[PDB]
């Protein structure tokens, strides 16, 4: 793998030792010239223009379009206090990109940052990072301290007028957190419930203000759009999904580990020509697209390119791009309980179906598990599975919980068959009553 | 003056399609048992020539009737306080067919004077205490402070008192002072009130001692007891 | 505005949402987080409505009926089969965990959770595990306390904070062990604090005065009094 | 328990009681009484019991002198035993705790978690 | 009781000072106060809510939301296996089997010397090198039930 500023913009400065590039290192590779270029010879209309018609798409893994999310800020020049919310949560399991982006890049993020906050006015930026990223958190305020002593930050950056100073909150360790509305909440010193949409953070967000959030990889792609411009980055892939994307395989195979390619690149590739394919002795038999809330995919859909709509149509989801494999010793039921009961436990209680469903598929997977099933447990997660799909809940930490549930019932029935041995009995017999034997 | 006092609610013979206003629920139970210890002979039900109501299950709830005083909420289906929801025109408004009370007057067309007797400011007077009146929600009122739960719930009686005055007299909080209020030697223990200007002392109104007519009265021989 | 609920055609406010609208106009949908004096937050999932995109449509999707507003030209319906079933299950999933309490309990025959459980047609319990369990505080002489009855429907805190401007109740925790009360035990200093009673659709909040002399509503004489 | 569904599920209404608790919380009826000179025998108020505990037994030989004596006060009506169903205990099922039986003692009933706990 | 000290007060009004809104500080003066003693106090909640403005209600609806503010006491050392599914797949199981072994206590719990306590973790993003664990603020990648022992013994 040779890695080129044309080809790989998020991961060419990476250094071999595995070290943070500083400011230095950073700015004698290209660095803060997007920033240089966007601040001095741009309007902020201007870049988010650029931004929407690059096609830059949100990273997180929704692939909402962020020059629209940027077009959304209200055009009254009254509301003057304006918030950029960097989203380094980054709680899915089997997402691990951010910690690379941040621990090792941080003054990408920054640069990033800088950029996206002049382009949407934003006098304020947090970098809302989850509190088990030590490294990162050391290193983003280093790299923020570097940039405010250069003048990148601050008051009068570049000379051009502009005020803006970058805070790094650490979370406190929920899921739930990663969610947008619920960043929001917890932003302002609340529990982490997610909002209703409408009103969207661009509108009326953190302290009601104008608010945006975007991912960190969504953030550290705008510099180089900044810099090398549109036709650079439309022309890296001839996909409808543009630029780069951090993708990877995790999980028993030979290489596991994260590669920045173009979308349009298949599962296989990533598997066998990056990942090694899978350990000697293991077969494989399943994988996930995008993390722990992506529907399960079996050996013949990994000759599909990783892009939104060609995931989209498999019955799966892109997600975070991070593909996990699941060899032939792993049973799926105990997967999936290991999946729902994760999801289970990070529900964050606001409404009924996820907080009072989630806990009810947990115990018949675990029931399942040691062969404690009854007959119409199947039935009652797949009924779970369509009433906790999008819409029935009040966010979508629910629809993610029970997609690779409806895909594992759907792809591997046979294990959950299993595990139904005993028959069905909700009712002890009560003494001199005889019981309604229904038919 | 009470002219409207008539309209307040309709008299003792206003009917729902004849049949009166139901001060029970149509389930009432143990209506042949409630008085068989007493007598096993039911007595007659009570007559109310007061009112529209009667004392029975025997008269008209519907949601949709046609009055405004309404006992209490119940539709099939709806047990709970949200059958008020059945009662309304639309859900959180008014009641169907109007609200309750009337008002006795209007406002009027003209305006009074302006009040030009404008008090001089508060001057401390020494050996006089002016008493500060303090209100409390469980306690103030007679009947409801005679109630056994709200004792409770009752603060423990006292006299507030600015930390200057406190200071000048030579007392702390919860040492118990002695004042006379017509030719009454009563001691309430003292605690320090910050934002009660010098001169006054707070007393809790209409609590046992201490009659609501002491607001705005002034007390001698504040002393240590 | 012009809403068709189940192909039937209703003058509604447009400033309303489809809950309130449909409640006024003496259609029943089964709720729980909303009240008509604390607004609309779309929590308990209960008030599931299918909405369609115009008259020619047969597919549809649910919406929460509180969280929707009753727009000009709005079709809806309520005894839809997936919104009565999701309905149901919203029911079920609280049944879950609820405590065989009903005997014992002072919301009996006054509970609004009794009468959405009848309301949704759900009587036959399927689930077989074990129940979340609540400890209970102590809330001073007027309120009693009994966290097992909870549906986290939080009307309680919406009320007592949003509305009463109160301080001392609050939600703890998270998942399905959030907990509604006091930080600790004590007086709630609130002076609107019994207006929880009936606040909170279930038998968690109750008045301890009339515990004490316990009757069910059915069993009483009332009048309008002042 | 006093709950008084017997009572509202009698249709002659000759069923007459109150609540009471004990200090650890257990609800008991303070009276009951019985008017079995309006009693049809029906047996509404032993179906409607969600505690098993008023239970209609075969003894018919009830004839009485004076109609103030068929007032069945619960000295008369509360006997030594479980009766017709000998092992169903409401408590057992109750989330309500009382004496004997705390929070998450009862039938499929797990153990309460605090808030605080340290476990996610 | 509680008292706050004066490093506690001055780091929490330093972090006030970087919202418009004193609420927004609640979680990193929760984390304060913990960074400090461990854990949070009961007393804590009352002065976090005092120094804040905010009732202490919602501070403790905080601190009890967030999964990593201890509202118990903990060990000396807090040792997070991550159980999400990547390390399920990489065998976090025997890696918890070892700590069960080691420690003699289960999950949720600290030892009789509180020297350490055992808690499950959900994905701590590094995944491609799992199974991971967390000491106090050391992350530990490859984990092995017999490096687990020798893991232990630098946490005194
Ligand atoms: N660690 C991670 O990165 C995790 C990522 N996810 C991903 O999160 C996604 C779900 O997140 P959501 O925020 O619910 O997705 P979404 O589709 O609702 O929206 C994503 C973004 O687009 C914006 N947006 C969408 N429609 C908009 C509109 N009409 N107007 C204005 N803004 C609009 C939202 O504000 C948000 O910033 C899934 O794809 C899942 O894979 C989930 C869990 C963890
Ligand atoms: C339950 C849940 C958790 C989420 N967690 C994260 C997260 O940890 N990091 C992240 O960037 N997005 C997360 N998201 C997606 C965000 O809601 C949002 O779409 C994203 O952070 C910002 O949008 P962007 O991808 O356009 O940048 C989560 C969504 C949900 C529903
Ligand atoms: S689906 Fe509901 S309970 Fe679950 S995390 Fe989202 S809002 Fe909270
Ligand atoms: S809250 Fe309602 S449903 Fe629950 S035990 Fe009490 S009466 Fe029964
Ligand atoms: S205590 Fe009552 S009002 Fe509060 S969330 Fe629970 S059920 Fe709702
Ligand atoms: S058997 Fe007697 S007491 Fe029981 S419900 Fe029938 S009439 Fe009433
Ligand atoms: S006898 Fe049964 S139905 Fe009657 S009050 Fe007692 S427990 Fe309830
Ligand atoms: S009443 Fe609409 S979701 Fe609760
Ligand atoms: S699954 Fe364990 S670190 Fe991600």
């Amino acid at each position: 793998i040779i890695r080129t500023p044309e080809t790989h913009p998020l991961t060419w400065r990476l250094r071999d030792d595995k070290q943070p590039v500083w400011l230095d290192e950073y700015r004698s590779k290209n660095g803060y010239e997007g920033a240089r270029k966007a601040l001095t010879g741009l309007s902020p209309d201007e870049i988010v223009n650029q931004v929407k018609d690059a096609g830059l798409k949100g990273r997180g893994g929704a692939g909402f379009s962020t020059g629209l999310k940027w077009s959304l800020m209200p055009k009254d020049e009254s509301m003057n206090i304006r918030y950029l919310l960097c989203n380094a949560d980054e709680m899915e399991p089997g997402t691990y990109k951010d910690r690379l982006l941040m621990e090792q890049l941080p003054h990408l993020l920054v640069e990033g940052m800088l950029i996206s906050a002049f382009a949407l006015k934003a006098y304020r930026g947090y970098i809302f990072l989850r509190g088990e990223y030590i490294e990162a958190a050391v290193n983003l305020r280093r790299a923020i301290a570097e940039a405010t002593e250069a003048g990148l930050l601050g008051k009068n950056i570049m000379g051009t007028g502009f005020d803006f100073e970058l805070f790094v909150h650490t979370g406190a360790g929920r899921y739930i957190c990663g969610e947008e509305t619920a960043l929001i909440n917890s932003l302002e010193g609340r529990r982490a419930n997610p909002r209703s949409k409408p009103p969207f953070p661009a509108t009326s967000g953190a302290w009601g203000k104008p608010t945006c959030v975007n991912n960190v990889e969504t953030l550290c792609n705008v510099p180089a759009i900044l810099a090398n411009g549109v036709e650079w980055y439309q022309n890296i892939s001839k996909s409808k999904d543009a630029g780069t994307k951090l993708m990877g395989f995790s999980g028993r195979v030979k290489n596991p580990g994260l590669w920045e390619l173009p979308f349009g690149t298949t599962a296989r590739e990533i598997l066998e020509d990056y990942a090694g394919g899978m350990r000697d002795g293991l077969k494989f038999k399943a994988w996930q697209p995008g993390g722990a809330g992506t529907d399960f995919l079996t050996e013949a859909h990994l000759d599909l390119p990783m892009e939104f709509e060609s995931i989209g149509k498999a019955g799966s989801r892109l997600g975070t791009a991070l593909a996990m494999a699941v060899d032939h010793e792993i049973n799926m039921v105990s997967l999936v309980r290991n999946l729902e009961e994760f999801f289970a436990r990070e529900s964050c209680g606001w409404c009924t179906p996820c907080r009072d469903g989630l806990p009810w598929s947990v115990k018949i997977l675990r029931a399942l598990e040691r062969g404690e099933g009854q007959p119409g447990d199947i039935e009652t997660l797949e009924q779970l599975c369509r009433f906790l799909g999008p819409g029935k809940t009040f966010c979508a930490h629910a629809p993610g919980a029970v997609e690779p549930l409806q895909s594992a019932i759907k792809y591997f029935r046979e294990e959950f068959e299993a595990g139904i041995k005993q028959p069905f009995s909700n009712t002890h017999l009560i003494n001199g009553i005889q019981p309604n034997l229904l038919k | 003056e009470l002219a409207g006092i008539k309209d307040a609610a309709p008299d003792a013979t206003f009917r729902i399609r004849g049949q009166k206003l139901a001060r029970e629920p149509h389930r009432y139970s143990g209506r042949t048992a409630m008085r068989a210890n007493i007598s096993v002979h039911e007595p007659r039900q009570p007559q109310d020539i007061d009112t529209m109501f009667t004392f029975s299950m025997e008269g008209n709830n519907q949601p949709t009737a046609h009055r405004s005083q309404v006992p209490f909420a119940w539709a099939p289906g709806w047990n709970s306080p949200q059958a008020w929801n059945k009662f309304q025109d639309e859900v959180g408004g008014k009641l169907r067919f109007g609200d309750p009370g009337v008002r006795l007057f209007e406002t009027s067309e003209n305006g009074l004077d302006y009040f030009t007797s404008v008090p001089a400011r508060f001057q401390p007077q020494d050996g006089k205490w002016r008493i500060a009146p303090y209100y409390h929600l469980f306690g103030s009122d007679e009947l409801s402070q005679r109630a056994p739960v709200f004792q409770s719930r009752m603060p423990q009686p006292y006299i507030k008192l600015n930390p200057a005055d406190a200071a000048k007299l030579g007392v702390n909080a919860g040492t118990r002072v002695s004042f006379s209020y017509d030719g009454n030697t009563v001691t309430l223990p003292v605690e320090i009130a910050e934002g009660l200007t010098a001169g006054q002392v707070g007393l809790p109104m209409g609590m046992s001692g201490i009659a609501p007519v002491l607001a705005g009265a002034h007390l001698e021989d504040l002393k240590e007891a | 505005a012009t809403i068709h609920v189940d192909g039937k055609e209703y003058e509604v406010n447009g400033a309303d949402n489809l809950l309130e609208a449909c409640l006024s106009l003496g259609l029943d949908i089964p709720y729980f987080c909303w009240h008509p004096a604390l607004g609309s937050v779309g929590a308990c999932r209960q008030c599931a409505v299918k909405q369609y995109q115009n008259a020619e449509d047969t597919r549809g999707r649910l919406v929460m009926s509180c969280m929707t507003p009753a727009s000009d030209g709005t079709f809806i319906s309520i005894d839809d089969e997936e919104a009565k079933q999701f309905r149901e299950s919203v029911v079920e999933w609280l049944m879950t965990n609820h405590p065989h309490d009903c005997p014992v309990c002072e919301e009996g025959g006054n509970c609004h959770l009794q009468d959405m459980t009848v309301m949704t047609g759900h009587s036959f319990r399927r689930y077989r595990f074990t129940k979340r369990t609540h400890r209970n505080q102590d809330l001073g002489p007027f309120i009693s306390h009994e966290m097992n009855r909870c549906i986290a429907c939080y009307r309680c805190v919406r009320y007592y904070k949003d509305y009463a401007d109160g301080t001392d109740l609050g939600v703890y925790g998270a998942h399905d062990n959030v907990y509604f009360g006091r930080p600790e035990d004590g007086t709630l200093e609130s002076e609107f604090s019994g207006n929880l009673v009936e606040i909170c659709p279930t038998g968690v909040f109750t008045d301890k005065t009339h515990s004490e002399r316990y009757n069910r509503k059915w069993d009483m004489q009332f009048a309008p009094s002042i | 328990v006093a709950c008084n569904l017997c009572a509202v599920a009698c249709p002659v209404g000759c069923i007459s009681l109150q609540k009471a608790e004990t200090k650890d919380g257990r609800w008991y009826p303070e009276f009951f009484r019985i008017n079995f000179s309006r009693c049809i025998f029906c047996g509404l108020c032993e179906e409607a019991c969600p505690t098993t505990a008023i239970q209609l037994t075969p003894d018919f030989e009830m004839g009485e002198y004076k109609r103030q004596d068929l007032v069945y006060e619960k000295e008369d009506l509360l006997i030594s035993g479980p009766g017709k169903y000998p092992e169903y205990n409401f408590y057992r099922m109750a989330g309500m705790a009382i004496d004997g039986k705390d929070k998450g003692e009862a039938e499929n009933e797990a153990k309460p978690i605090d808030v605080k706990s340290l476990l996610p | 009781a509680f008292e706050l000290s004066a490093a506690e007060r001055e780091a929490i009004e330093h972090e006030m000072h970087h919202y418009e809104d004193p609420r927004a500080a609640s979680i990193e003066a929760l984390k304060i106060v913990q960074k400090q003693r461990g854990w949070v106090p009961d007393g804590a909640i009352h002065a976090i809510a005092d120094v804040l403005g905010i009732p202490a209600s919602d501070v403790e609806g905080v601190a009890t939301f967030y999964s990593q503010i201890f509202r118990q006491p903990v060990g000396r050392h807090v040792i997070r296996y991550c159980d999400s599914v990547v390390c399920h797949i990489n065998g976090y199981q025997g890696i918890q089997a070892a700590l069960e072994k080691k420690l003699n206590i289960k999950p949720g719990q600290t030892t009789f010397d509180g020297r350490f306590t055992l808690l499950p973790t959900c994905c701590l993003g590094n995944c491609d090198k799992g199974p991971n664990m967390m000491i106090d603020e050391d992350t530990h990648a490859h984990l092995t039930p017999e490096a687990i022992p020798e893991l232990l013994e630098r946490y005194k």
